[PDB]
């Protein structure tokens, strides 16, 4: 614990450089490069380690601006030591200038302000004052004070910019009748009248409506009738399209249930006869299945079972069970250690351990709860599973096999056979571990 | 401590239409969901007091999601833990052959890393709770954590002290600033006064630097505690009323100030002299009255909070007598 | 547009690397894309060049999109209109 | 292609601002686009 | 069209027919290369008429 | 003597800005939406409708694009156009706030 | 928790030892590549610097291959190495400062009136050989560039020749004060000390998937040969093996960065470079190309588009209460009829579902995204290269050709004037927008009208 | 003729599709096509094609120091290895080719600090 190493760790900051003379008794070496002064006043530097004699020391009183402290407080994530350092520099506080002023006398002079000490024991006093200065800057004190004053000054600034700081009348008769026309047309066309002084949005509305003749020709009534007519055909076509599409939807539902009940062969044959009839997607496939290939009752049950599935889907829409929200918190990622316990809280609602081939069902309500591959995927995600170790393990849940050679669309991803969810994707093997050691 | 702070952030609004229906309510709810209970910007946020300024709900420009964002400048009550601070409730969680981890049960969620190389903390029991003294190191505030990382050790009262040479006194503003500190002192002191004296004096006597076998009920009409040793003919001076009169400007604060081990630390009294009669092994620290006043008041705050937390946690005789091997180690190191 | 760009500095600049360096010395990313990224990058580092993000090449080289056309004017949510008119 | 690419990389920074000026991020290239502020697609040939 | 697996249990380095228009396998043979080793040679034939865009 | 770098210099985070809204009577920009601004408004509204779907349009359409277009045309779109005029060195950001419910729509339908 | 932000400015600086030490996430200590099927920790392939496989995750960000951008490493060189890009800059700093005291030799005030970019260049351009230093009394030798390589420097003091090793160069540059740097024009961030590296930065794995790895491995292996406690002082004789080892290390680093400018900087310049092929250009999905054809029955704003291509490209429709009835017939057709759909995105599972593996649902849930087939009336971007005018990319209304034997993009002959196209064998691109934002702007802005 | 998919084979380095029909990759929207789309003002189309359909990703940049950060919503990581205590991470919409481009310049001893757009607040 000699003085030399204390002076050595004094060297670390950009403050307190060294004046060096070849004829003295002090001898310390720096830890890094240091920019130093000399007698005769030459500004030089020294490398990381080099024997340098100490004539004396100078702590510079760097003068910052309050704007720098305000900028750091705007950042608001600085250690109290740095904030206090700058505040003392920016004349906002009076700590460094107090712990210093151990000057023996003004025995040396340069540009910047600072405390100068060139002796044998007052340098020890300087070192003690510097160490105690940063001890105060690091301690519990000066941390309440600087943080509080920074918060107060930021709040006062917000008050400065917050608390201390912050026409048409009547149109013309021509535009009066034009705005009357627009008011009457508003309930008839996608136009809303405004009252701007420049008349310009009105001009764009009239131009867009394809009828600017109101301005000079008093023939607005024929355009009003034209707009009423056009709205009428628009509504008629819209309703016709809605009826057509609901008919198409019901017919496709009927044919899908036919496919799921009586098989692909009979369903595709009935599609063939309907295709060479121009009546596909029309519920006369009911009559076709009645008088063809089976009895009327086997189609009556199809209709009733369609209505049953519709009722079941409506009931599922009406569902407000607890499990549903839980599933959402299982599908948000969000801190694996929490989704693991979410899965724990969900798995208590299973019924028959539902290993494979079908959905898990909720005992509380009765509808589907969670596909098993989702459970396995959550377990692997919480179990530090790599993508390859996750893609291969979720292969017993692989979707439809070579049963379908292809659907004319090239796919690079596997899907779950239980629900259809995408398990993973495979394009090419990585083959980068082939170069080993 | 527990103090106010101001933060700036940017929030992502998934559905701007629903969000804009009640902007203030949604903003407070989202800020509480995101930032409450986590470490961010060298602090641990406890509560979101409010939003001072905010930006219009912009629409994100660099993607086709139609999602929104908002710049929020909000004021929040947070906790910053300093060095050499007292925590009187630290439950030991991990005591292995490598390292010791304890958890605090106070309003400053902090994990304590106690080095298992000192005879005080080498032998303990998992599940035991113990007061902990923080080392002279900054408390780590890793962003996104639920706790503050800081090293510490079991608090053994020390035998040393410091002497402050004050040569410049206060002004009016520099005393109105310390008015907040004396307000904290009086609040903690009322908290002390609203509680029974038996465990107060037990803890204060047990954490006295020397051995207090005699019983005394020393009173100041504002602070109550057991009396200990004196220093010859020197009579303490109450720093609270001292600072009050200094604000009234009918007293001079210049001279030597000291807080010796024999002195009643949690009391608002300390020693002042015109010349050092103290047999201190450390050189006097040349300074003004700001630094000495703030340090002494912070020390009084720390010790008052320490005693209050000790009495809050240990309610009956079972709690105090369960950990009596820590307390035995405490008596084993007093003069 | 050609003449006004080439003569905006008081001298007839060119549509080559030398001309771009005169009109837009601080737009390194645009200058990197044009002719020789290595030469421009080396000079930018030693000069401590600060490159504001504008135009097309600078936002494009950084992975963003230029603030042009539909992106020129940003859109903010009408807070006052929604509160009285819409519901949560 | 050699001339087209060099022309674009010099000219692309010119963008019409809210004053119908042509500028480079702060710096005016034209006080008014085309000295008339009009679009090339919206011009009519008219005799005086 | 060509099955090929590398023994590590096995990894599948198969060859798949990635063309929209269907082909017909015209000739399959297993010659020996310059290194005296088997490689697979397959000839796929396409029945091409004149269609729009030719 | 120009000395070693300090903490006052070397900041990377730019200082925050204060949004200065030009008063309505002191605005210079046009009272007519450009095709770019109208297209951006319609696209943003259509995407938000695809997200939320809550609209006050009295008519019924089966596409977010059509609903957004009719909302813009019927002056019922819950959006504003902020035209950034200038960013001042002292920190202010002078902008212009325009309401598309009282500007001329350049689109056609 | 991470808010939305945009890049406003970019600052360019020289990366020193401290920058590499901070930004690096690990220190390379071994030359081994893989410990079995996992990368060896401490090697150049370590997973802390990122991942490029599906067999492991990145240790740093805990992301998969797609979401990990890579993180840099640190390799502590046994001997200092010069920065390949800024070698010339080093030469400048060797011609202005004294090699024994560091003080400037030329008068700084003689270059005050110049602009700071050119101060150092026009100060080092003048001859400085033989000038006598004002503070240490030393004669400045001439700094001659070795003609056989791009980095070696020799000092000639009137016939006395010395080789300036990078450690000597560091010891010379570290003695230079920031006042000299500032008054010579260069910023504080461009101090010459940063021009000599002892801890080089290992680029992240995302930059070198899978030759560059070979160069890095060679550099590490040959760096391990150099003694860790090697010290170099000016005027000291060096064993020839160590000299050639240092030569090999520096040449390997230079070829790693500037090999005849495989190197990092070779990826940038030309047309197939990083900037012009990956940044200014792009490879995209959901796009089609075919030979164009004449069709006089199509409108000028319509394009004939084959049904086979219509069933490949998809349009993303978000399910809501207004389009539940219209989108439903698309759902029920699947991939077995036209028009149908191929893929559904669910908000409930936040995942992607097939249409052939999912047939147990009566209808769709509100909020789902349906990827339906392209139908007649959809808008599409239609492009011919080269794109010289801004009408070269236009939006046409799609007319789907039900004939399975048609494979061409048919358009009206009067629409060729937009693209400068003809039917002698030209091919034109076509991509159908699927995003709502891009689909709106195609109809309003990019329409060929 | 060619028409590929919404997804397929991907370049290892840039994260972009492969080249041409032969590799079952995508087709090129080259330099001249971004000029035309910018001239037309089609910016949301550029986002859809050059980002959503090619290599668009999310880049995390620290505000306090401008260096790339590390964020992960699951397995919470919120850190920055240049400041490490005062990190203020903000997400920016970027593309993988740009991140690769920036890393290559940092590999050449060139420091790349990104100055994020400053926060803007109302004066109320
Ligand atoms: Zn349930
Ligand atoms: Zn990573
Ligand atoms: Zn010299
Ligand atoms: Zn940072």
């Amino acid at each position: 614990p000699i003085e030399a190493y204390i002076r050595q760790l004094l060297v670390d900051p950009d403050v307190v450089p060294i004046v060096s003379e070849k004829k003295k008794e002090l001898r310390v070496r720096p830890s890094t490069r240091k920019e130093i002064f000399l007698i005769n006043g030459t500004h030089l530097a020294v490398p990381a380690e080099a024997p340098i004699e100490i004539y004396g020391l100078k702590l510079r009183l760097k003068t910052f601006s309050p704007q720098c402290f305000m900028r750091m407080a705007e950042i608001g994530s600085f250690s109290p030591e740095t904030l206090g350092y700058v505040a003392s520099g920016a004349n906002l506080t009076n700590f460094i200038r107090v712990f210093m002023k151990c000057v023996d006398q003004e025995t040396w002079k340069k540009n910047g302000e600072g405390v100068v000490v060139t002796t044998k024991e007052n340098i020890i006093q300087f070192t003690h004052q510097y160490i105690e200065l940063y001890k105060f800057l690091r301690s519990g004190g000066h941390s309440w004070l600087i943080n509080r004053l920074a918060e107060e000054m930021v709040h006062r600034k917000l008050d400065r910019e917050d608390q201390g700081s912050h026409e048409e009348i009547e149109p013309e008769e021509n535009i009066k009748r034009v705005i009357f026309f627009l008011k009457e047309l508003s309930t008839m066309y996608s136009v809303s009248p405004v009252f701007t002084s420049g008349y310009m949005p009105l001009l764009y509305d009239l131009y867009r409506a394809g009828y600017l003749e109101v301005l000079w020709n008093p023939v607005e009534q024929k355009f009003l009738q034209h707009a009423e007519q056009r709205e009428k055909e628009q509504m008629i076509l819209q309703q016709v399209d809605m009826k057509l599409t609901e008919v198409i939807t019901q017919a496709r539902q009927y044919f899908k249930i036919m496919e799921e009940k009586i098989g692909r062969v009979q369903s595709d044959a009935i599609r063939e006869i309907l295709t060479m009839e121009g009546k596909v997607d029309d519920p006369n496939s009911i009559l076709q299945e009645v008088i063809k290939a089976c009895g009327k009752q086997e189609a009556e049950l199809i209709t009733t079972e369609y209505l049953n599935i519709k009722k079941q889907w409506e009931l599922q829409e009406k569902n407000a069970c607890a499990h549903l929200k839980l599933v959402k918190q299982l599908r948000s990622g969000l801190q694996y250690a929490e989704l693991l316990k979410v899965l724990e809280s969900i798995r208590v609602l299973y019924k028959e351990k539902n290993n494979t081939t079908n959905w898990n069902l909720c005992k509380a309500c009765g509808f589907k709860l969670l596909c098993p591959h989702v459970d396995m995927l959550i377990q692997l995600q919480a179990a530090e599973a790599s993508y390859d170790t996750m893609r291969t393990k979720l292969m017993k849940f692989s979707g439809i096999n070579k049963e379908k050679e292809n659907n004319q669309g090239l796919i690079y991803s596997y899907f779950c056979k239980i629900c259809g969810e995408e398990l993973a994707h495979f394009i090419q093997e990585d083959r980068t571990a082939d170069v080993g050691i | 401590m527990i103090d106010q702070k101001i933060f700036e952030t940017t929030l992502n609004i998934d559905d701007p239409t629903n969000f804009c229906t009640n902007v203030e309510a949604h903003l407070l709810k989202e800020l509480e969901n995101i930032y409450v209970g986590k470490c961010f910007k060298n602090s641990f946020i406890l509560n979101i007091t409010g939003v001072i300024q905010r930006s219009p709900c912009f629409i994100m420009r660099t993607n086709n999601s139609g999602r929104g964002y908002m710049h929020v400048r909000f004021s929040a009550v947070v906790s910053y833990l300093n060095a050499f601070d007292l925590i009187a409730a630290v439950k030991i969680i991990k005591n292995d052959s490598n390292i010791i981890l304890g958890e605090s049960l106070l309003t400053e969620p902090v994990t304590i890393v106690i080095p298992s190389s000192e005879s005080q903390n080498n032998v303990a029991e998992v599940g035991q709770i113990v007061p902990v003294q923080l080392a002279n190191s900054s408390v780590y505030y890793i962003p996104g954590r639920q706790q503050a990382s800081a090293t510490g050790s079991i608090f053994i009262p020390k035998h040393t002290f410091s002497v402050y040479h004050v040569q410049e006194e206060l002004t009016q503003e520099q005393a109105l600033n310390l008015t907040k500190l004396v307000n904290i002192i009086e609040m903690l002191l009322e908290s002390r006064s609203k509680k029974d004296f038996k465990q107060i004096c037990f803890f204060e006597k047990l954490y006295y630097t020397y051995s207090i076998s005699s019983d005394e009920i020393l009173d100041l009409k504002i602070w109550k505690g057991p009396k200990g040793k004196e220093m010859s003919r020197l009579k303490p001076c109450n720093v609270l009323s001292f600072l009050y009169d200094a604000l009234k400007n009918k007293n001079s604060s210049l001279g030597f100030w000291a807080r010796p081990p024999n002195l009643l630390k949690s009391s608002p009294l300390a020693y002042q002299q015109d010349q050092n009669s103290f047999n201190a092994t450390e050189l006097p620290i040349i300074c003004s009255a700001e630094v000495m006043f703030v340090t002494l008041l912070k020390e009084i705050i720390n010790y008052l909070q320490f005693i209050n937390d000790l009495c809050d946690t240990f309610n009956n005789e079972q709690l105090i007598k369960r950990h009596e091997n820590i307390w035995m180690l405490i008596e084993q190191r007093k003069i | 547009m050609y003449a006004d760009l080439m003569t905006r500095t008081g001298q007839v600049t060119s549509l080559e690397k030398a001309g771009l360096n005169a009109r837009e010395p601080s737009n390194v990313l645009l200058r990197m894309a044009l002719s020789s990224p290595v030469q421009v990058l080396t000079d930018a580092a030693v000069d401590s060049a600060v490159n504001p993000i504008y135009g097309i090449a600078a936002p494009t080289l950084m992975g963003s999109v230029p603030r042009i056309g539909t992106m020129y004017s940003d859109i903010i949510m009408d807070e006052k209109y929604i509160t009285e008119n819409y519901k949560s | 292609g050699y001339a087209n690419r060099k022309a674009i990389f010099g000219l692309q920074s010119c963008i019409v601002d809210y004053y119908r000026r042509v500028s480079i991020d702060t710096r005016l290239v034209q006080q008014l686009y085309g000295e008339d502020g009009l679009d090339a697609r919206q011009l009519e040939t008219v005799r005086f | 069209i060509i099955g090929k697996v590398a023994k590590i249990k096995y990894i599948d380095r198969s060859v798949m027919y990635g063309f929209d228009e269907p082909a017909v396998v015209d000739a399959v043979m297993r010659p020996h290369g310059p290194n005296d080793e088997i490689f697979g040679l397959m000839r796929l034939r396409y029945e091409r008429n004149l269609n729009i865009g030719d | 003597i120009v000395e070693s770098p300090s903490i006052c210099e070397g900041f990377v985070q730019a200082s925050s800005q204060t949004l200065v809204i030009i008063p309505d009577n002191e605005r210079i920009t046009s009272n007519v939406l450009t095709t770019f601004e109208a297209t951006r408004l319609v696209a943003v509204r259509a995407q938000q409708l695809a997200i939320n779907g809550s609209t006050m349009l009295k008519k019924k359409y089966s596409s977010p694009i059509d609903i957004a277009k009719q909302e813009l045309f019927n002056r019922k779109i819950p959006l504003l156009v902020m035209r950034c005029i200038k960013v001042t060195p002292e920190g202010q950001k002078i902008v212009e706030i325009w309401n598309p419910r009282e500007m001329g729509i350049p689109l056609l339908d | 928790e991470a808010g939305y932000a945009e890049i406003a400015a970019v600052q360019f600086n020289i990366a020193g030892d401290n920058d590499h030490k901070r930004q690096g996430v690990m220190e390379v200590t071994i030359s081994n590549l893989f410990e079995g099927t996992l990368p060896a920790e401490g090697g150049i392939y370590d997973a802390r610097m990122g991942t490029t496989d599906h067999h492991y995750k990145c240790i740093t960000c805990s992301h998969q291959r797609k979401q990990c951008m890579g993180h840099p490493g640190i390799l502590q060189m046994h001997a200092p190495v010069l920065q390949p890009l800024f070698i010339a800059e080093i030469r400048r700093w060797l011609r202005v400062i004294c090699l024994n005291c560091g003080a400037p030799i030329v008068d700084l005030k003689r270059y005050e009136h110049l602009i700071r970019p050119k101060r150092l260049i026009e100060a080092a351009s003048s001859q400085t050989e033989g000038k006598q230093c004002y503070v240490c009394k030393a004669v400045h030798p001439k700094i001659v560039k070795d003609s056989e390589d791009y980095f070696t420097f020799w000092a000639d003091q009137q016939g006395k020749i010395d080789k300036l090793y990078p450690q000597i160069i560091r010891e010379i540059f570290s003695r230079v004060t920031y006042d000299t740097v500032v008054k010579l024009g260069r910023s504080k961030n461009s101090h010459p000390e940063k021009l000599v590296l002892k801890a080089i930065q290992i680029p992240p794995i995302s930059i070198r998937p899978g030759d560059i790895n070979n160069v890095i491995q060679y550099l590490v292996r040959k760096n391990l040969l150099i003694p860790k406690d090697l010290q170099i002082v000016r005027g000291q004789k060096i064993p020839l093996n160590i000299d050639r080892n240092l030569q090999t290390i520096q040449q390997l680093y230079y070829n790693f960065l500037l090999d005849s400018v495989p190197s990092i900087m070779r990826r940038l310049p030309r047309k197939e470079g990083r900037i012009r092929k990956s940044l200014l250009g792009s490879q995209v999905w959901s796009i089609s190309r075919s030979t164009i054809c004449g069709n006089s029955d199509l409108h000028l704003d319509e394009v004939g588009y084959p049904i086979s291509f219509a069933r490949t490209l998809q349009v993303a429709e978000t399910v809501q209460h207004y389009n539940i009835n219209r989108l439903m017939p698309y759902f029920l057709n699947g991939k077995r009829q036209y028009p149908g759909c191929s893929r559904v995105y669910k908000q409930i599972t936040q995942s992607v579902h097939d249409i052939e593996g999912l047939k147990q649902d009566f209808r769709l849930e509100v909020g789902d995204i349906l990827y339906r087939d392209v139908v007649t009336g959809d808008v599409a971007f239609f492009n011919r290269q080269p794109s010289l005018e801004r009408s070269s990319i236009g939006v046409h209304r799609i007319v789907v050709l039900e004939n399975p034997k048609i494979s061409t993009f048919q358009m009206n002959v009067s629409a060729c004037a937009w693209y400068n196209a003809d039917f002698d064998g030209d091919q034109m691109n076509l991509w159908v927008p699927w995003s709502v934002m891009s689909r709106v702007e195609a109809e309003l802005l990019c329409s060929v009208r | 003729r060619y028409a590929v998919a919404s997804y397929g084979p991907t370049d290892a380095l840039t994260g972009q599709p492969l080249d041409g029909k032969r590799s079952h990759g995508g087709l090129r929207l080259g330099e001249m096509e971004h000029w035309v789309l910018t001239a037309q003002g089609a910016m949301q189309t550029i986002i859809e094609k050059s980002h959503d359909d090619s290599d668009g990703c999310i880049s995390y940049i620290c505000r306090n120091c401008g260096e790339p950060a590390i964020y992960n919503a699951s397995h919470p990581i919120y850190k920055c290895m240049n400041c490490d205590v005062q990190a203020d991470i903000g997400m920016v919409d970027s593309r993988r080719s740009s991140i690769v481009f920036q890393h290559e310049m940092r590999a050449a001893n060139v420091n790349i600090t990104s100055v994020l757009s400053p926060r803007v607040f109302q004066p109320a």
